[PDB]
């Protein structure tokens, strides 16, 4: 594999650009936050007398 | 590691300048010349 | 209707780029992929 | 026949640009939609 891409630098460049392109498109549609969901979920029962 | 096996070797084959036998950057001019002499000297110290 | 619209030119623009890149890898040439990609209008004209 | 076309070269590049302008014209003329209304064998009538 190393020898393969030594003689074929355009193939090597193509793989990189496709990875960079896919990453660029990801950055547009990814959510943004301080943290992910890290708190455990809670359910509250409320009642009145 | 995938970049180092695919892209990095392809760039080393094409876009690197030749370095002649013996040259370890010791005859460079300015700060880099000092650094290479210092480092090659420190490598000898380290190995010993 | 208001939540987004006219997003096909964006996805087909990248589709052209990725086809150019795949062809470029196939032949090992930045130029040769154009000889394939110039046949796209030959199919579209008959459809229309 | 193809051998004769390659001697011309530049004449078919002009003919190609006619096909692309024809393609461009027919694409803008042709009005778009999503999916055709099919004859499903049933329909309804409102009375208000
Ligand atoms: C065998 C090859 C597989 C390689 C896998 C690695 C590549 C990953 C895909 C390309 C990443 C970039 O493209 C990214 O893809 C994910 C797919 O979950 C999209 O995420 C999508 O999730 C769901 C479908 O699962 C959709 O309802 C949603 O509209 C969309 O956001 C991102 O919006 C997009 O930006
Ligand atoms: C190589 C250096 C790497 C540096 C990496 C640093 C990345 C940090 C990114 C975090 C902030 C991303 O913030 C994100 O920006 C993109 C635009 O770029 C926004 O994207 C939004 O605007 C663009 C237009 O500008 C619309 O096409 C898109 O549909 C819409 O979702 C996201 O709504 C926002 O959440
Ligand atoms: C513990 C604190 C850190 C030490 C700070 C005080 C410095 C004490 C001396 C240690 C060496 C410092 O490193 C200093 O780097 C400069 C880089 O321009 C060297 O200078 C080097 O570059 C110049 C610039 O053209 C050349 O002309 C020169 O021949 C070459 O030696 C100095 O020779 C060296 O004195
Ligand atoms: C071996 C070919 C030398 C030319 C390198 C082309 C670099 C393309 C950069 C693309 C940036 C997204
Ligand atoms: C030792 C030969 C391996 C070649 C792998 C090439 C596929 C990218």
């Amino acid at each position: 594999m190393p020898n393969f891409f030594i003689d074929r630098p355009i193939f090597a460049w193509v793989i990189a650009i496709i990875i960079m392109l896919a990453g660029g498109l990801a950055i547009l549609k990814l959510p943004v936050a301080q943290y992910p969901t890290i708190a455990p979920p809670a359910v509250t029962i409320s009642a009145s007398y | 590691v995938l970049v180092a096996l695919i892209l990095t070797p392809a760039l080393c084959a094409t876009m690197l300048k030749p370095i002649a036998k013996g040259d370890h950057g010791e005859g460079k001019k300015g700060f880099f010349g000092w650094f290479n002499r210092m480092f090659e000297k420190s490598t000898h110290h380290y190995t010993d | 209707e208001r939540l987004s619209g006219n997003q096909a030119p964006s996805l087909y623009a990248i589709s052209l780029i990725v086809v150019f890149l795949c062809l470029a890898a196939l032949y090992e040439s930045w130029s040769i992929p154009f000889s394939v990609m110039l046949v796209v209008p030959l199919g579209v004209i008959g459809a229309l | 026949s193809v051998g004769g076309i390659l001697r011309s070269t530049g004449r078919y590049l002009v003919l190609y640009l006619i096909i692309v302008v024809g393609m461009a014209y027919l694409f803008v003329r042709l009005p778009s939609s999503f999916l055709p209304d099919e004859d499903q064998g049933v329909f309804m009538t409102m009375v208000q």
